C-alpha cells in the first residue's frame, strides 16, 4: 500500500486550508504504529487511492517465471526417486493411522487446548494426513504421465 | 473337514509306519 | 575481454517488463531498426542477477551487419550514476528486441567488449512469443563446421530462469489483476505447468521441422553441429515404461464425513419431532 | 542404415565383413565403440550387436532428408496426446 | 583381567570383555608385571570370537604385539594371517601346533573353536556371490574343503539367506537367484493397506449404529 | 497449542509485544551444547586412582 | 422387467438389499455365474439395517450356492460365527463338500435340498452345480503340482472312477481358469501354470483393481459429505 | 605398449608376453632396484603375475561392452581356458574388479545386474531427459540460421 502525503501544521488546519487537502479521496484505516500516526494520517489526506496504468501487453510479460517451462514442465527425476517418494508417505501415513482412530469419535470440536486431550489435538492426525496425501498425490501422477507421453512421442 | 488336528493325529503315526516298512 | 562468464541469467521482473516500456517512450526506434539498452546488475560473476535495464539510443540497419550507430557517451554516464546508489549495479549486457536469433547481432556483440567486457545477448522481446517469457539468454560459442568455414562465431543458449526481491514481488501481483498461472505448487498448480509442458513441447517440433523441409528443396545455409544433434534425437529412442500409482485419498475423505455426519446424525433425529414446535419458534423470534 | 528406430543389427554381419580369424572380431567390434563411431553393447548369448546411438552421416542432402519425415510423425503424436489429456481433470486446472 | 576372560568366553560379551581389560590395565601401570602384556593379547582374542580375525592381522605386526612377551603373541598372528589367506589349509596347521597353548589359556581353544566353523562359511560367500548357477565343485576347489563337505554348508547358508540360492542336487549345481527386483512402489502398496485397514476396522464397529 | 501448550520460546512483536509466531524450544538456547569448544585441560590422566568412584561415575 | 433399470441413491438400505438379491437370482440361471456372485454378496454387506435381518438369512441360502458354482470356495467358519448361524446349517455341509473336494457327497445332499429353492426359483441351478466340486478340485491340484498322475486326482477328488476322471477334468481346463492340458492315453495332468507375478508391469495390474474400486468410494464419499451439514444451517440447525 | 593399454581394446596373452617380453627386458632405470616389475632380470620375476594382468583389465572394459556373454566367448576374449577364467574372477573382485554373474555350464553372463524391472527404469530415465534436452537446445540454435542477417 502506497499512499501519497502533503503534511500542514495545526496553525494553517483552524484557518480551513486542512479540509480542502482531504476531499475528493477513498479513505481505508490503518495502524501499524498506535493513533499517533492515525492522527497524522487523517490531518495530511488520510489514505489517498492509488490506481495502476497497464495495459495487457505489459502484464503478460510479468505473469509468466521464464521460457524454460516448456521443458521444465516435463522434465522428470530419475524414476528410482519416484518409487522411493511413494514408499516414504506411505511408512509415514501407517504411524498416523493409530491416532486418528481414537479421535474419530469426535474431533469436530472448537478450540485446540480442549481438542488435545480428548481427540488427540497434540499432533493433530487429521492434519498430518491430509498433507501426506495432498503431495503424495500430485507428484506421482505428474511424474508417470510426463515420462509415459514423452515415450509415445519420441519411440 | 472343519480343523485338520483331529485326524493328523491319526495321520502322521499311520503313514509313518506303513512309509517305513517298505521303502525306508 | 571474456565473453565466457554465464552460464546462469537471472533477470528481475522489472528489466523485463522495462523493455516493454522503452519501446514506446524511445519515440519508437524499433520495427525495422532495433533499441540495445544497457543491462545494470550484477557482473564479473558467473550468474548474472539483472537489477535493471535501461534504453540507450541505437539506430539498427539490419540487412548489412557492418553499419550501426550505438550511443558511446551512454553507457558510461550511466554505469556511474547508479554505482552509487548500489555498487553491484555494473554493465550486465545488452538486450535485443528480437524477433528471434540472427546473426547481425554478431556485428553489434564485438564492440560491447571495448566499454565492458560483456558480450551477453538477451534477447527481450515486446511482441508476445511463446507461452513463457519471451527472453532467451545467449552466450556467443565458438564451434568448427565443416559445410562452410572453419571456426564460426555462433550463440549457445544459456539457461534462463527469473528472480525478484521480496518487496518486488508483492509488486508483480499488485499489478496483476491475477497472482500467477504457475508456480509448481500444490495440486492445483502442478497439473497446469504439465499442459504447459506439453504445448511448449509441440511449438518446439515444428520449429526443426520446417527447416528441414527447407532444406531439402530451396537450400538454407546449414552447420555440421545443429544436422548432427537432431540425428541423435531419434537413435537415442527409449526404451521401456513402468511404475507410479496412488489412490491414498479415499480414506482421508471417508474418515472426514463420518466426523461431520456426527452432529449432522443427531441434530436430523431431533430436528424432525421439533419440525411442527419449530412453527411457533420461529415465528416469535422472527416477530422481534 | 537398418537402425533408426530399429538398433538392433545382427552380430553376424561383421564376420561377414571381416573376413578375418575369430579371436581378431572381438577386438574389432570393441575397438570401434572405444573411438567414438559408435556407442552401444554387444549381446552373444543372442549373438546380436544392439547401438544406442549410431553416428550421424556427414553432411549430405540425404541426412536432411531422413531426419525430416521421422520427426513429422512424432509432431502428430505430441498435438493429439496433449489434447486428449486436457478435457480430464478440468476441475484440477483451477 | 580374570573376569573379562569369563565375560568373553562364557557370557558372549566381547565388548564386555574388552571394557574389563581396560580397568586391569589401569590397574597395572601403578606398578609393571608380565600379567600386564597378557591383558593386551586377551582383548585380541575377543576380536577372533567375534568373527573378525582378519582385524588382528592389522593391530599386530613383529613391531607391536611381538616386542611383548609369549608364545601367546606369535600364536595370534598366525591364525589371523591364515584366515585372511582363506584357506582350510593355512587355517588347520596353525591351531594343531598352538593347540598346546590353545589349551592353557581357555579363552583361545574356545575362541578359535567357533571361528574354525565360521572359517568355511567366509571361504565360500566370497566365491559365490560374483557367480550364478555355479558347480559345488569348483568352489570346493578355492575353499579346499571337499564337493560333499560344502554340498551341507550351502543348505544352512540358504537358509540364514546370506546368498539365497537354491541347491541343485540333480545336476550339482548352486543355482542363485536374481539380484531383488522388487521397486519401491511396489513394497509400498503392502503398506498401504496395513495404514488404511487399522482406519477402516476401527470406524466400522462405532459406525455399525447408524444402521 | 500442540507443541506451544509446555514451555517453550514464542516470537513477540516488539512494538506492541503481541504474540505474532511460535518458535520450537530449540531456537534460542542461551549457550550452544558446550564441550566442544571449551573442553577441558584434563582427562584420566591426572586420576588413574580413585578406582571405585571411577566404575561408579561411569556407568551412572 | 429389469431392462428399465433405474434405482436412486437417496432409495432406502432395505429396499437396496431386496433390489440387489432379485437380479442376483436372474443372471445366475441365464448362466452368469460371475455377475450373480456379485450382486448377492454386494446385498449382504450394504445393508446391516435392522429390517435387513429378516431378508438376510435369505441372502445366505442363495450366497452359498451360487459362489461354489462360479469356481470359489469358502468356509464353513465364517457363515456359523453370526447369529444368523440357524439358516446357516445345512449349508455347512455343502461348503465342506465343494473344499475336501468330494464329488458324491456335495450333488446328492443337492438334490435333496432343491424343493426347498423352487419356491425362489433358484431350483434350475441345483443341477449345475453337480460340476464345480470337480472343478474346484482340479483347481487346487493343478496350481500345486507340475505333472501329476491320474490315479492320484480320481483318489482325492473323489471321482466314480478312472475312465470319469480324465474327461471331465478336461472339461473344467476349455475354459482356462484351471490352465492345464491333460494326457488320456499317458495318464497325468500337466500344469501350463509357471505362474508369478514376478515379471514387468505384472504387479500394477494386481494393485490397479484396488485403486479403481478405491474412486467409486472417493466420489460418493466427496459428493455425500458436504450436503448435510450446509443443509441443517440453511432450516433447523439443532 | 601405453597406447594399447590406455585405449579400452582388449589383448590376447600369447601375443603380449611374445612381442614385448625382448623389448621391455632390455630396459633399465637409475633410482629402482634395476627397474623391475615387467622388465630387466629382477622384472622378469614379476612378469608372470602380467598373466593376470590382461585377463583382469579385459574382464574390466568387456563388462560395460558385452552386457551380456556367453562362457566361450568371455574366455576366447580373455585369451585364456574356461577353467582359468572362472577361478580368477573369485580373487578379482577382492582386488577391485568388477561384479558378474559367471556361469559354470555356459549359459548367460549378466556383468550388469540379473533382469530388474529397476536395470529397465535406470536407461530409460537417462534416456528420456537426454531426448528433452537436446530437442529445446537445437531449437535455438536453429533461428539463427534462418532468418541469416535478415533475408530469409
Amino acid at each position: 500500500v502506497i499512499d501519497a502525503f502533503r503534511l500542514i501544521n495545526a496553525n494553517m488546519m483552524v484557518l480551513g486550508h486542512e479540509p480542502r487537502q482531504t476531499t475528493s479521496n477513498l479513505g481505508h484505516l490503518n495502524k501499524p504504529s498506535i493513533q499517533a500516526l492515525i492522527h497524522g494520517l487523517n490531518r495530511h489526506y488520510y489514505s489517498i487511492t492509488i490506481n495502476y496504468r497497464k495495459n495487457e501487453l505489459e502484464q503478460k510479460m510479468l505473469l509468466n517465471l521464464h521460457k524454460k517451462s516448456w521443458m521444465e514442465g516435463l522434465t522428470l527425476q530419475d524414476y528410482s526417486e519416484h518409487c522411493k517418494h511413494n514408499e516414504s508417505v506411505v511408512k509415514e501415513m501407517l504411524e498416523l493411522a493409530k491416532n486418528y482412530n481414537k479421535a474419530v469419535e469426535e474431533e469436530d470440536k472448537m478450540t485446540p487446548e480442549q481438542l488435545a486431550i480428548k481427540n488427540v489435538g497434540k499432533q493433530d492426525p487429521k492434519r498430518h494426513l491430509e498433507e501426506h496425501v495432498d503431495v503424495l498425490m500430485t507428484s506421482n501422477i505428474v511424474q508417470c504421465l510426463a515420462a509415459m507421453l514423452d515415450t509415445v512421442v519420441f519411440k | 473337514n472343519v480343523e485338520d488336528d483331529f485326524s493328523n493325529q491319526l495321520r502322521a503315526e499311520l503313514e509313518k509306519h506303513g512309509y517305513k516298512m517298505e521303502t525306508s | 575481454m571474456p565473453e565466457l562468464a554465464v552460464q546462469k541469467v537471472v533477470v528481475h521482473p522489472l528489466v523485463l517488463l522495462s523493455v516493454v516500456d522503452h519501446f514506446n517512450r524511445i519515440g519508437k526506434v524499433g520495427n525495422q531498426k532495433r533499441v540495445v539498452g544497457v543491462l545494470l546488475g550484477s557482473w564479473q560473476k558467473k550468474v548474472l542477477d539483472v537489477s535493471n535495464s535501461f534504453a540507450v539510443p541505437f539506430d539498427e540497419d539490419d540487412k548489412d551487419d557492418s553499419v550501426w550507430f550505438l550511443d558511446h557517451d551512454y553507457l558510461e554516464n550511466m554505469y556511474g550514476m547508479f554505482k552509487k546508489v548500489n555498487a553491484r549495479e555494473r554493465i550486465v549486457g545488452w538486450y535485443h528486441t528480437g524477433p528471434k536469433l540472427h546473426k547481425n547481432d554478431i556485428a553489434i556483440n564485438e564492440l560491447m567488449k571495448r566499454y565492458c567486457p560483456n558480450s551477453v545477448l538477451v534477447i527481450i522481446d515486446v511482441k508476445p512469443k511463446d507461452l513463457g517469457l519471451p527472453t532467451e539468454a545467449y552466450i556467443s560459442v565458438e564451434e568448427v563446421h565443416d559445410d562452410g568455414t572453419p571456426t564460426s562465431k555462433t550463440f549457445e543458449h544459456v539457461t534462463s530462469e527469473i528472480g525478484a526481491e521480496e518487496a518486488e514481488e508483492v509488486g508483480v501481483e499488485h499489478l496483476l489483476r491475477d497472482i500467477k498461472d504457475t508456480t509448481v505448487g500444490t495440486l492445483s498448480q502442478r497439473i497446469t505447468n504439465q499442459v504447459h509442458g506439453l504445448k511448449g513441447l509441440n511449438s518446439k517440433l515444428l520449429d526443426i521441422r520446417t527447416y528441414l523441409e527447407k532444406v531439402a528443396s530451396g537450400k538454407l545455409p546449414i552447420n555440421h553441429h545443429i544436422i548432427y544433434q537432431l540425428q541423435d534425437v531419434f537413435n537415442l529412442l527409449p526404451d521401456a515404461s513402468l511404475q507410479e500409482f496412488v489412490k491414498a485419498f479415499y480414506l482421508k475423505t471417508n474418515d472426514q464425513m463420518v466426523v461431520v455426519y456426527l452432529a449432522s446424525l443427531i441434530r436430523s433425529v431431533v430436528a424432525l419431532h421439533n419440525l411442527i414446535n419449530n412453527k411457533i419458534a420461529n415465528r416469535d423470534a422472527e416477530k422481534k | 542404415t537398418r537402425p533408426a528406430n530399429h538398433r538392433q543389427l545382427t552380430f553376424e554381419e561383421i564376420a561377414k565383413s571381416a573376413k578375418i580369424t575369430v579371436n581378431k572380431v572381438e577386438l574389432l567390434v570393441m575397438k570401434a565403440l572405444s573411438v567414438g563411431l559408435v556407442r552401444g553393447s554387444i549381446d552373444e548369448v543372442d549373438k546380436r550387436v544392439h547401438m544406442t546411438w549410431v553416428q550421424p552421416r556427414v553432411l549430405d542432402l540425404q541426412q536432411i532428408k531422413g531426419m525430416k519425415d521421422r520427426l513429422e510423425l512424432w509432431c502428430t503424436d505430441v498435438k493429439s496426446m496433449e489434447l486428449l489429456v486436457e478435457h480430464q481433470a478440468q476441475d484440477i486446472l483451477t | 583381567m580374570q573376569s573379562g576372560i569369563i565375560h568373553a568366553a562364557e557370557e558372549k560379551d566381547w565388548k564386555t570383555a574388552y571394557s574389563y581389560f581396560y580397568e586391569a590395565f589401569e590397574g597395572y601401570d601403578s606398578i609393571d608385571s608380565p600379567k600386564a602384556i597378557t591383558s593386551l593379547k586377551y582383548m585380541l582374542l575377543c576380536k577372533i570370537m567375534l568373527n573378525t580375525p582378519e582385524d588382528v592381522q592389522a593391530l599386530v605386526s613383529g613391531k607391536l604385539a611381538l616386542r611383548y612377551a609369549g608364545r601367546q603373541t606369535e600364536a595370534l598372528k598366525c591364525v589371523a594371517q591364515a584366515s585372511k589367506n582363506r584357506s582350510l589349509a593355512d587355517f588347520e596347521k596353525a591351531l594343531t601346533d598352538y593347540r598346546a597353548e590353545l589349551r592353557d589359556d581357555p579363552i583361545i581353544s574356545t575362541h578359535l573353536a567357533k571361528l574354525y566353523d565360521n572359517l568355511l562359511e567366509q571361504n565360500l560367500i566370497r566365491v559365490i556371490e560374483p557367480f550364478s548357477r555355479v558347480q559345488i565343485e569348483h568352489i570346493s576347489s578355492l575353499i579346499k574343503l571337499s564337493k560333499a563337505d560344502v554340498e551341507r554348508k550351502l543348505s544352512q547358508m540358504i537358509l540364514d539367506k546370506k546368498f539365497h540360492g537354491i541347491l541343485d542336487q540333480g545336476e550339482g549345481v548352486l543355482i542363485i537367484f536374481d539380484e531383488p527386483p522388487v521397486d519401491k512402489t511396489y513394497e509400498a502398496a503392502l503398506e498401504t493397506i496395513q495404514n488404511m485397514s487399522k482406519v477402516v476396522d476401527s470406524l466400522y464397529n462405532k459406525a455399525k449404529k447408524l444402521t | 497449542r500442540e507443541l506451544l501448550k509446555p514451555n517453550a520460546s514464542v516470537a513477540l512483536h516488539k512494538h506492541s509485544n503481541a504474540l505474532v509466531d511460535v518458535l520450537p524450544p530449540e531456537a534460542d538456547s542461551s549457550i550452544m551444547m558446550l564441550t566442544s569448544d571449551q573442553k577441558p585441560d584434563v582427562m584420566y590422566a591426572d586420576i588413574g586412582g580413585m578406582d571405585i568412584q571411577k566404575q561408579e561415575v561411569r556407568e551412572a | 422387467l429389469v431392462s428399465k433399470s433405474v434405482f436412486p441413491e437417496q432409495a432406502n438400505n432395505n429396499e437396496w438389499a431386496r433390489y440387489l438379491y432379485y437380479t442376483g437370482r436372474i443372471k445366475a440361471i441365464q448362466l452368469e455365474y460371475s455377475e450373480a456372485r456379485r450382486t448377492m454378496t454386494n446385498a449382504l454387506r450394504k445393508a446391516p439395517q435392522h429390517t435387513a435381518v429378516g431378508f438376510k438369512q435369505t441372502v445366505h441360502k442363495l450366497l452359498i450356492v451360487v459362489e461354489l458354482l462360479l469356481g470359489e470356495i469358502p468356509d464353513r467358519l465364517q457363515f456359523r460365527q453370526p447369529s444368523l448361524k440357524r439358516s446357516l446349517m445345512p449349508y455347512f455341509l455343502l461348503t465342506q463338500a465343494v473344499r475336501t473336494g468330494n464329488l458324491a457327497k456335495f450333488n446328492q445332499v443337492l438334490d435333496q435340498f432343491g424343493e426347498k429353492f423352487q419356491t425362489d426359483g433358484t431350483y434350475t441351478l441345483i443341477i449345475r452345480l453337480r460340476h464345480n466340486v470337480i472343478k474346484t478340485g482340479v483347481r487346487m491340484i493343478s496350481l500345486s503340482y507340475s505333472r501329476i498322475s491320474l490315479a492320484d486326482i480320481a483318489q482325492k477328488l473323489q471321482l466314480d472312477s478312472p475312465e470319469d476322471a480324465e474327461f471331465i477334468v478336461a472339461k473344467a481346463i476349455r475354459d482356462g481358469v484351471i490352465e492345464a492340458s491333460i494326457n488320456h492315453e499317458k495318464g497325468y495332468v500337466q500344469s501350463k501354470e509357471m505362474i508369478d507375478i514376478y515379471s514387468t508391469r505384472e504387479p500394477q495390474l494386481a494393485f490397479h483393481q484396488r485403486i479403481s474400486f478405491c474412486l467409486d468410494i472417493h466420489n460418493m464419499s466427496v459428493k455425500a459429505m458436504r450436503f448435510p451439514p450446509k443443509s441443517y444451517n440453511k432450516d433447523l440447525e439443532s | 605398449l601405453l597406447k594399447l593399454f590406455t585405449t579400452m581394446e582388449l589383448m590376447r596373452w600369447s601375443t603380449l608376453v611374445e612381442d614385448y617380453g625382448v623389448e621391455l627386458r632390455k630396459g633399465s632405470s637409475e633410482t629402482p632396484a634395476t627397474d623391475v616389475f615387467s622388465s630387466t632380470e629382477e622384472g622378469e620375476k614379476r612378469w608372470k603375475d602380467l598373466k593376470n594382468r590382461v585377463v583382469e583389465h579385459n574382464i574390466r572394459i568387456m563388462a560395460k561392452y558385452y552386457t551380456r556373454i556367453t562362457m566361450k566367448r568371455m574366455a576366447q576374449l580373455l585369451d585364456l581356458s574356461v577353467d582359468e577364467s572362472e577361478a580368477f574372477l573369485s580373487n578379482l573382485v577382492v582386488n577391485k574388479t568388477i561384479f558378474a554373474k559367471v556361469d559354470r555350464l555356459a549359459g548367460v553372463i549378466n556383468f550388469q545386474r540379473p533382469k530388474d524391472p529397476n536395470n529397465l527404469l535406470n536407461d530409460w530415465s537417462q534416456k528420456l531427459n537426454s531426448l528433452m534436452s537436446l530437442v529445446n537446445k537445437t531449437t535455438h540454435l536453429i533461428a539463427k540460421e534462418e532468418m541469416i542477417h535478415n533475408l530469409q
